[PDB]
Order: structure tokens, then sequence, then C-alpha cells
């Protein structure tokens, strides 16, 4: 249905919330929050998140509406164009408790997103999962179910630089080239694996899967990337502009060296 | 999911029923790849018999283009309404696989169309099926393709995949080596320049010290 | 968004500048690489583990 | 005269200006400047006439200044030679086209020229330093 | 005051008319406004002079070309200033070795 | 190709080989080979420094400085006429066999952007062919002629990453 | 034991606050530890602020001589860098947000304030210095954080600074290293006058155990955004303001040459940094071209 563009700040917020709640109680607990972002048509972009206060009575947990309204009034002052989108939580697969809480959330917004983060996972992929509520009629009653959505990580130079600096934790051209040496090393180690799988399928080591060998053909056909005639005029425009800027930089540095040498010369060989 | 549904429906059928299922598969919308149907033993068994025409049709729909239904039109069975449109869509995909800026003249020639409006309508309805994604430029008469699906493959094309993936792997490795070399050279340059500066300063200090005589 | 040229007669929509388009296509190609690797890792885990533990520990 | 100059009516503004030319030449404080003002007014009209136009017809341009195309060509050449009108004359269909300077090409050209001059000056200064260090000069003897 | 009145309506109509276009036909404007070609050309000249219409007329083709594209005009100006200042700094540095 | 090596060989045999004056063979060879490379500035001085004894004895050299003036005061029909006037031994025959091709290519390159519409009669004198033979051979290159008026319209026909690192290492010292 | 820092000990904090070591030595606070989430939130807010100056408050505590910062929330105020004690304009918000946070496990008290310096480096101006003096007088302990988002994007490195001022009437001894920073001409005076009244802390960053796991799993789809992003087209307007400022600096340099200490070297240092950033913006594009547009048949 819709397309979701997640932000790493939301994931960091959820992780910090869970760590804080666990460190203050000595036992892991399930946390509840709220997501705010921008939606333009069918493109939902989750930007920020905040915490919510929930009260667990008997065996059902409820979300305090007045607290959420207070938090909405507070955050509308700072971020004006951001709007409520859905809620998040920590756990495994969706649960009846989650589908009960989703009804209370949906009482506020017509189509709220659901985000679930698994803090104790065992796979090699990000444990964030996004769901949307789809209602259905069956057996003579209405049941509301969860449909999974596919998300993509959003792009921003400031956010990317902050995330890289946080992840890493320790010449100016020997420190910029390493940030581009750790991303090519990840693309190469995937293209190599795809090539190995293709060769294994050719010589015969794994069952012949048609879908994978068709997607690999499409991937191969995708190169070169945009070699049109208009591209190799903008690219060269940029190259020549940077070349001229570099030329002027060297002229300025040579003028500085000029001045230094002339000053040092009009001391020794001065006869006036 | 349609192709596997038809394959399950064709687990044991053969003869006329298999040909009817083949025609229904070729007409069914959303099925633009027929490779798992071709791998079936009974489907491939149609060569020995009077039904080799349907096997030829399936091969044409899996690996061929619309102009190929210009020389084998007499031998092949009659093509339906939606089947011709599907073949034209697959021809568009085949053209877009090679080049990413398809001129209007090429599409008009191979797709066997006479009007610009008919061609543009066919391209638009092909885009709506999400087999290709692109934009139409009319001042320059081009179709700019940003994404296209991968059609079917033979057993003799995988060598090409290996060939064009080896080049990418080698290019990535050569870029990495160059990056490491540049880092090394820059560090060496910086170290040499500051060693020279510190040596000049040490010489000047020694001259200053010996000057006190 | 666009503008009308009345001399020959043409309405122009957005033009998709070359360099941002190049960046978008790079993003899409890398997304295809990631999805293909995930598919390979999912449809053959036992071979995928052996393949991963042949260049990381190399 | 003022109100028809303002409204871009130069066919008769100039004619009325010329009708009283031999009546201010008899003025004592204004005669020596009549030549300077009347030339300055006309040059201000020619620039104003070719200002909303990107491709003007020189026949109607010359018919609105009570002159001929042959003399208007000389006037426009003089005006273009200095930085008053950025235009080019097409003396085949007699059309005055408005030109636009390319900022990028001009920047590149002037920057390359500056670099060439700087290198020439640097070499000259190095030679000057050598001759000054060696103390080379011609004695009066 | 009638000519003053029935000239500030045509100005607003013409200003709104040229908003979506980049190249317009003068005879096409002569149809919306119940005026001749010679009147709309003069109105366009008066509007263009008093910084109200950002465009230029094309007499030989009876056109109106509106200004819509804005290339980078701040980077090249900065580069020109930098070049012109280096051209003087270099001379000032060199002249010290007299 | 091979003519540049011959040129530098005659230059060396002019400088260090002789006792001030070289043999008329190499003198005329150098004089004629300067014209092939379009170096009239050097050829004029080569003719000016020739002693007034080889000129009056080996008159054939005076013939060579009869093509040169035609290149000097640019005159293509003069070049073509004067080339086909004199003859010498097997030392300038291949020189004025590549000079012909060079001049005929220079004329073709000259009337390809300087002229946008030229009479066929003038084009024949430029290239150096009869008019009828010139027009028929023109049409292959794509230049559109126009008969009954003779107005041929000529028609126009690896370490960057290291360099950027070198610039950065210089700016930051 | 990485998450041990996340534990909040109310009694220990009360004891440390009651003791007040810092009132006996003006050079007490020397380290500033910042959480990952706090840094991300500050950078995001400063970037979203556009070319204007945005300010906010940040929560944390003190441990020994170290200033620990765990969270930050933006304030709805505008016009900073020109009004002294701007945060008071939203003081009620300070009550409303913090009292909400204490309900959801956020127990740490207010520890400092931060603001952005878009495109003119990280330091404290006169107004900022006065505000920091007021905060240190009435809200001790406290720390001032200055962020530069535009230079963070341009240089590819996080540009952040934590400063604490000296009490009025105190003379600071020596301490004149003065690491160079490019300051625009229109603001070159404010840096000169107020340069000895504050000292910068040593900034370090920390992250929890779950953040490390999520960040190493996140570097599997996030490598796309590295070599699919253009730096030249992003900060194209920054290196025009920089060139204008450099050209104006060369004016004063040449004026002095015709006769505020050796301005030519400083102008050269600025030109070198701008040109180095420009060349860095092109090296990445050359690499992308070598990887993606050279694999044809
Ligand atoms: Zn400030």
């Amino acid at each position: 249905s819709v397309s979701v563009a997640l932000h790493p700040l939301v994931i960091l917020n959820i992780s910090d919330h869970w760590i804080r709640m666990r460190s203050q109680e000595g036992r892991p607990v399930q946390v509840i929050g709220a997501l705010i972002g921008k939606q333009e048509g069918r493109n939902i972009e989750v930007m920020n998140s905040f915490e919510l206060l929930s009260h667990t009575v008997e065996e059902k947990i409820i979300i305090d509406k007045e607290y959420y309204y207070t938090k909405e009034e507070q955050f509308k002052q700072v971020f004006k164009e951001l709007e409520f989108l859905g809620w998040y939580t920590t756990g495994g697969p969706p649960d009846p408790s989650d589908i009960h809480v989703h009804k209370q959330v949906c009482e506020i917004i017509e189509s709220p997103l659901f985000l679930k983060l698994n803090p104790m996972t065992k796979h090699t992929d990000l444990p964030v999962s996004v769901f949307e509520s789809v209602i259905d009629i069956i057996n003579g009653e209405a049941t509301m179910l969860f449909a999974e959505l596919t998300y993509t990580l959003a792009t921003e130079e400031a956010e990317r630089i902050g995330v890289d600096h946080v992840a890493r934790m320790t010449s100016t051209v020997a420190e910029h080239l390493i940030a581009q040496h750790s991303a090519i090393k990840m693309l190469h180690s995937r293209v190599k694996l795809i090539l190995e799988y293709v060769k294994a399928s050719e010589a015969g080591e794994v069952p012949f899967n048609h879908e994978i060998l068709r997607e690999a053909y499409a991937l191969c056909h995708c190169l070169p990337v945009l070699s049109t005639d208009k591209f190799k005029t903008d690219f060269y425009d940029q190259c020549n502009d940077v070349g001229l800027m570099a030329y002027l930089g060297t002229i300025t540095k040579t003028c500085n060296t000029m001045n230094q040498f002339v000053n040092k010369f009009n001391v020794l060989y001065d006869r006036q | 999911n349609l192709l596997e549904q038809f394959i399950l429906l064709a687990k044991g059928t053969s003869g006329s029923a298999l040909t009817a299922l083949i025609s229904q598969v070729l007409e069914a919308p959303g099925v633009y790849v027929f490779g798992e149907l071709l791998e079936l033993a009974n489907v491939q068994e149609l060569a020995e018999g009077a039904n080799a025409a349907y096997l030829q049709l399936l091969n044409l729909f899996a690996y061929g283009t619309y102009p190929d239904y210009i020389a084998n039109k007499e031998s092949l069975p009659e093509l339906s309404t939606a089947q011709q449109n599907k073949l034209k869509h697959l021809t568009i995909v085949s053209l877009a696989s090679r080049m990413k800026c398809i001129p209007y003249s090429v599409l008009l020639k191979d797709l066997e169309m006479r009007n610009l409006r008919e061609l543009e309508d066919l391209i638009i309805e092909a885009v709506y099926t999400d087999i290709i994604q692109g934009k139409l430029d009319q001042r320059n008469q081009l179709l700019e393709v940003d994404f296209c699906i991968g059609r079917d493959i033979r057993k003799k094309d995988i060598n090409n995949i290996v060939k064009t993936l080896h080049e990418w792997c080698d290019g990535c490795e050569a870029v990495l080596l160059g990056i490491e070399q540049q880092v090394l050279r820059a560090n060496q340059y910086k170290e040499n320049h500051n060693r020279t500066q510190q040596q000049v300063e040490a010489e000047v200090t020694n001259i200053k010290k010996t000057l006190k005589a | 968004n666009g503008f009308i040229d009345q001399i020959d007669g043409i309405v122009h929509f957005e033009t998709r500048e070359a360099l941002p388009t190049w960046d978008k296509q790079i993003q899409s190609l890398c997304f295809q690489v990631n999805n293909l690797l995930e598919k390979i890792s999912q449809t053959a885990p036992e071979w995928t583990a052996q393949a991963m533990e042949a260049q990381m520990a190399q | 005269i003022i109100f028809k100059f303002y409204e871009s009516k130069y066919a008769s503004c100039l004619k009325m200006l010329d009708e009283m030319k031999d009546n201010l030449l008899l003025d004592m404080y204004l005669a020596p400047h009549v030549r300077t003002l009347y030339t300055q007014i006309r040059n201000r009209a020619l620039i104003q006439y070719f200002s909303p136009y990107v491709s003007a017809d020189m026949h109607r341009m010359a018919a609105a200044f009570n002159t001929t195309v042959a003399a208007l060509e000389d006037e426009l050449t003089q005006l273009i030679l200095e930085g008053l009108i950025s235009a080019r004359v097409d003396s085949h269909s007699k059309i005055l086209y408005a030109r636009d300077v390319d900022q990028r090409s001009t920047t590149f050209e002037k920057s390359l020229l500056m670099g060439k001059e700087f290198q020439r000056r640097a070499k000259a200064m190095m030679l000057r330093a050598a001759v000054l260090r060696n103390q080379i000069h011609v004695k009066s003897p | 005051h009638i000519e003053e009145l029935l000239r500030n309506i045509r100005t607003q109509v013409l200003i709104k008319l040229i908003k979506p276009y980049t190249r317009i036909h003068i005879p096409f404007i002569s149809k919306e406004l119940n005026i001749d070609v010679a009147d709309v050309e003069s109105l366009l000249v008066q509007c263009i002079l008093d910084n109200t219409i950002h465009g230029r007329i094309d007499q030989v083709n009876q056109l109106l070309e509106l200004d819509h594209q804005k290339r980078g005009g701040a980077r090249y100006t900065a580069l020109d200033k930098w070049t012109n200042q280096l051209n003087s700094l270099n001379q000032a540095v060199v002249s010290k070795l007299a | 190709f091979s003519f540049k090596k011959l040129l530098d060989q005659c230059e060396n045999q002019e400088l260090e080989a002789p006792g001030g004056i070289a043999t008329p063979p190499v003198y005329g060879q150098l004089l004629a080979l300067y014209l092939l490379h379009n170096d009239m500035n050097n050829a004029r001085y080569l003719w000016k420094r020739i002693p007034p004894a080889i000129k009056s004895a080996n008159s054939e050299l005076g013939g060579i400085w009869s093509v040169g003036q035609r290149i000097w005061q640019r005159d293509f029909p003069g070049i073509y006429t004067t080339i086909n006037a004199h003859q010498w031994s097997e030392t300038v025959q291949p020189i004025m066999e590549a000079l012909r091709d060079a001049t005929r290519r220079r004329a073709f390159a000259l009337v390809s952007q300087a002229y946008t519409s030229i009479i066929a009669d003038d084009f024949a004198a430029f290239v150096g062919l009869p008019v009828e033979e010139a027009v028929k051979g023109i049409l292959e290159q794509g230049w559109q002629a126009d008969s009954t008026t003779r107005m041929v319209l000529p028609r126009k026909p690896e370490q960057q990453l290291a360099r950027l690192t070198d610039y950065v290492a210089f700016l930051e010292n | 034991s990485i998450d041990e820092i996340y534990k909040y000990d109310k009694k220990q904090q009360q004891e440390i606050l009651a003791a007040k070591p810092w009132t006996k030595d003006h050079h007490y606070f020397k380290y500033c530890k910042i959480s990952a989430l706090a840094l991300l939130k500050m950078v995001m807010h400063a970037r979203s602020g556009g070319n204007l100056e945005v300010m906010g408050l940040m929560l944390g505590k003190v441990d020994g001589e170290t200033m620990i910062i765990m969270d930050s929330f933006a304030l709805p105020v505008e016009g900073t860098e020109t009004r002294v004690n701007a945060q008071a304009a939203a003081y009620e918000y300070m009550a409303a947000y913090i009292e909400n946070a204490k309900q959801v496990g956020r127990l740490e008290n207010a520890i400092g304030w931060y603001h952005s310096h878009p495109g003119y480096g990280c330091w404290l101006s006169g107004i900022d210095v006065s505000t920091q003096m007021l905060n240190q007088q009435f809200q001790e302990p406290f720390v001032a954080v200055v962020i530069d988002p535009t230079r963070t994007i341009s240089a590819g490195k996080v540009n952040l600074g934590a400063f604490r001022t000296y009490p009025k009437g105190y003379k600071p001894p020596d301490e004149g290293p003065s690491e160079y920073q490019t300051i625009p001409l229109n603001k070159i005076e404010d840096f000169g006058v107020h340069c000895k009244q504050y000292y910068a802390l040593e900034v370090s960053y920390f992250k929890s155990s779950l953040d490390r796991k999520l960040l190493e799993l996140l570097w599997n789809k996030y490598w796309v955004n590295t070599l699919s992003s253009s730096s030249l087209l992003t900060n194209a307007d920054y290196t025009t303001g920089q060139v204008f400022d450099l050209s104006e600096k060369l004016e004063q340099s040449e004026a002095q040459l015709g006769r505020s200490e050796d301005k030519l070297a400083k102008a050269t240092r600025d030109s070198c940094k701008t040109t180095i950033e420009a060349i860095h913006g092109l090296m990445s594009q050359v690499i992308k071209d070598k990887l993606f547009n050279q694999i044809n048949i």
C-alpha cells in the first residue's frame, strides 16, 4: 500500500527507551511510544518519536489519552509540520495485546502505523518490522489483522554523518578516503557472493532456482548506470568547476609563499 | 503466484488439456515469465507429436520478441487479443534491457504500429503493469527507462552473467587498491614534509646556538 | 508543476536533472544487490553460510 | 516633450525638441550646453527604445527617430562599442538582436588570463631577484 | 478617469495571463484583451519598462519571451571577485621587490 | 612518420657535418622539406643564408624557392602550377608527392569552415582539380551542390584519483 | 558493564551536588561525555533549524569531574545569539516538558544548554558568554554546547564544542594554544574580544550495548546512502559564501601589504580549507563513476 521511509533516529530513540527502562528495574520490560513524521500522499516518512505513559489494569494495558494529548500539545510547538503517525513497541511477533492496543491507537488516527523492534534477536538483519491494520469480516464478526510493510532507510547528510560518527567511535585525505573504503568493501563482498552463487548454479551445486537467476540477469543488465549524452556534460561541468577552484587555490598559496620569500629576501640583500 | 497455480493445476494433464492450459497461461494477465512451465517434462514432450506448435509458441513467449512473430506467423497458431498485447509488452521489455533510451522509431518498427498515439497508449498500459518504469519525452521522441524486469533465460546465457559480474568485482577490487595506495602516498608526503620542516628548524636553532661565540 | 510554450505548443512537466537521477539509479542498483543477496541467503542457508565463511575468514 | 518621452513616443518628442533648438541657442546660460544636452537626450532615448526588445526591427527603429537606417547603424555601432547597449546588428535583414553574456565562459576566460599573467610576473620577479642578488648594473664609465 | 479605469483591468488580466507561460504569442493576447496588436505591444512595453513584467518582446516574430530560468549566478560572481582580487594581490606582492 | 627523421638528419648534417657550408643535395632537401611541414619562417632564413655560389651553380634550388613564395603569399593555383613545372633527382620527388597531398588537404580543410557557400569554379582552383571532376567527387563527402548555378555548399564534418590526491597533499602541505 | 553508566543514583547525585567541589577550583570540569541519542537529536534539530540559530536544553548529570549528557529537548524560542538568557522565554515549557519526562523514566535533571552556529564555527560570542555566566551563577553545574551543522555536512565530521566560562573578575593563566578556526569577517571581532573568558571541555561520545548491535545491523542497508550521495550538490551554497568571505579577507590582506597580524597567512589557510573540501567533493564522484559507469560490454 503505502511506502515507509524510516529514520535511524527513531530506532535510536526506541533502543534508548528500552535500555533506560531495563536499567531502572533490573528486568526487561515492554515499552510503548508514539511516532511523528510527514505523509505526502502514499509516502509515509517516520521522523521522530516520543514516549507514552500506559497503565496496566488486571490483564489489559491502556494508553492514557490525556497524557498523549499533553505531549501532542507540547511537541506541536517545536515541530510544526510533523504529525502523529502510529505507535511502536518491543517484542517478537504481533500479539493479541498488541492488536488490542492498536484499537485504542486507531481511535485517535484513522490509519496508524505499528512498529515492532526485537531487542533480543538471533538473525543477521535489522529486527525492525512495520505493520498496518487491515480489517476483515469472517465467521460473522469483524477481525482486525496486521499486514507487513517494507521500509527503506531515509537519506540525510547530517544524519548519515552523525550515525557514522556514532557507529565508528575512532592527513585529511587519508580520513575521507576511509569512509569511502568501508562502503565499497561492502558492495564488493556482496557482488562476489552473487557471482559465486551464479557459478555454483552453473557448474551445479545448488538447486536451479529460476527467480534468482532472472534477478541476477536484471542486475547485470542494469549497468552502466545512466551513460546518456547529457550526463557527460554535467559531470564534466562539475569537474571543470572544481578544477578552476583548485587552480585559484594554488595561485593563492603561491602568492602567500611569494610574500614570505620577498619579506625574507628584503632583510639580507638590502643596501638602503 | 499465478504461474505456480497453473503448474499445480497442470501436474498430470497432457494432450489437449495441456495445450488449453498453455493458452490460458499465455492469456492470463500478470504472468510475464514462463520458465518453470517450460521445465516440465510433459510440456517439453510436446515436440514429438502434432502439438509442437504450442511448444514453439511457448518458447517464443519466453525468449522471443514480436518481430519473430512476423516470419513464423504462418506456422504458429492464431494469436488472441490479449496475447498480442502481452507479446508487445515483452518486446518493449526486451528492447529496454539493452538500451535505456529507446527512440520512438525503433518501437514503431518492431512493435508494428502506425500512430504515435497508439504507441504511447501501449507504453502507458505497459507501465501500469509494473513490468517497466520510465518517462516519455515527446520533443526528442524518446522513452527513458529507469527500471525493467528480467525476462526468461536459457542455460547458455548464465555464462554472460558470470562474465559481466567478474568485471564488476575486478573494478571494485582495483578501486580499493587505488584508494589504499592514495592513502599511503598522502601519509608519506605529510610525514616527509614535517620531517623536513623540523630538520630546517633544528638547523636554524643550532646556528643560533653556535652564533653565541 | 511545469510551464507552457505556445510557439510550437508544448506543456513541460518536471525535467529530472541528470546528476540527482544518476544518484537515484545508483541507489536502486544497490537496493537490487541487497535484495538479491537476501534472496540467496534465504533460499539456500546451508550453502550461504559456507560461502560467507570463505571470504570473511580468508 | 517630457510627457511624450516618458510614454515612449520618440517620433514626435525629438521633432518638438528640434523645433526649439534655434531658440535656446540664443539663451545666455543654456546655449553652450544645448549641444551637450540634445546629444545626451537622444542617447538616452535609443537605450530606452531598445530595452523591452530582444529582437528589434531597424526599419521601425529608424522611422521612430526621424532618421535613416544608414545613420542609425552608425549611431548604434557607436553606442554598442561602449558599454551602453548589449546588442549586435544584423545588417542583412536589418535586425538589432539583444545578446546575453555567458557568465561561466567569461569567468573561465578571465581566470585563465589572470593565471597566465601571474606566472609571467612570477618568472620576471625570480629573474629580478637573481640580478639583484648578483648586483648586475651598468656603470656610468 | 474612464481611460485610467479601463487600463488597470487589462494590466491585471495580462499579468495573470502570462503566469504559466514561458513564450507567448502577441496575437493570442490580442484576443483575451479586446484590443489590437499595436495596443497590446505598447501596453507590454509600458509594463516591461516599469518592472512589472519580467520578459522581453520579439518584434520580428511577434512574441513575448518570459524570463523563467535562473542559473547559478552567485558562484560565478564569487569566482570573478576572487580572480579580480588575486590579480591585485599578486601585483602588490611582486612590487615589494623593487 | 619518416619525414621528420629526415628533417632532423639534414639539420644535424647542416650544423656539425660540414666546414661551414654543406652539400647542395642536403641543402635543397632541407629547403623543400621545410615547406612540407609549413615552416615558412625557417625556410625564408634557410634561403637567406645560402651562399651566393650554390645558387648560381646548382640552379635547381632556385626552382624550389619558387614553390615557397606561393605558400608565402597564399596562392593555391600558383602552388599547383609551380609544383608541376620543374623536376630533380630522387631526392625531392617523394617530397613533392607528399607536399601535393598536404596542400590539397589544407585546401579542403580551409574551405570547410571558412566558406559556407562557394562557387564551384573557385573551389576547383582551391583544391586543384578540374571543375567537373571536383563537383562529382564532392558529393560523396555529403556536401550538397546546386547545379545550374555552380554553388557548392560545403558542410561541416586513468590516474585522476592520483592527481586529486596530489593536489590535496599540496594545498594542505 | 557498558550499560552501568545508564543507571541513575539519586543519592549519589544529591551528595555530589551538596558537596560542590567546583566552587573551590575554577578549572574543575574537564571531560564531557555525550550519549549517542543526544548527539543525533542535537544534530537533527540544528539541521532542521535551517540557516537560523536554534537552541535547546539538555539533560544529564555529573560524575567526578566529568559532565555526562544523556538527552536533549528542543525549546520553542527564536532569536538566540542576540538576547541574553533566551531560554527563560520558554521557562514554562521547561516546567512542562521535564515534569512530563519524570513520568516515563527520565529522571536526570537539567544539565546544560546548546545552540547552533550555522556556518561560522563553534565558539561563544558576547551574548552567549553573558548567558553562560548567568547560567553558571544561578544553575550550577552547567555547560554550553555549540554545534555547526553546515560545517558538519561540508567537512564530513561532527563539529561540536562544549565550553564553560570563567567567573567575573578571574584572570586565566596562560592557556594560549588557539587551535585555528575559520571565522567570517562580519563576526571576526566577537571572537577576538571574548576568547579568554571560557575554556573548552574534552568531548567524548558513548553508546549502550543495544545501540552497538542495532548500529552494526544497520550498516547493511545504510552502506547504500554513502556511495549514492553527492556532496557537491548538497553544500553548493556554502562554498559561495565561503568564497565571498575569502575575497573580502584578501582585501584587508592586500591593504595591510600596502602599509591584524599577517592576514595573508590566515586568508591562505581559509582558501586551502575551502579548496580541500571542494576536491573532496569531486574525489567521491570520480570513485562513483569508476565503480558504476565503467562496466559496459
Ligand atoms: Zn551563539
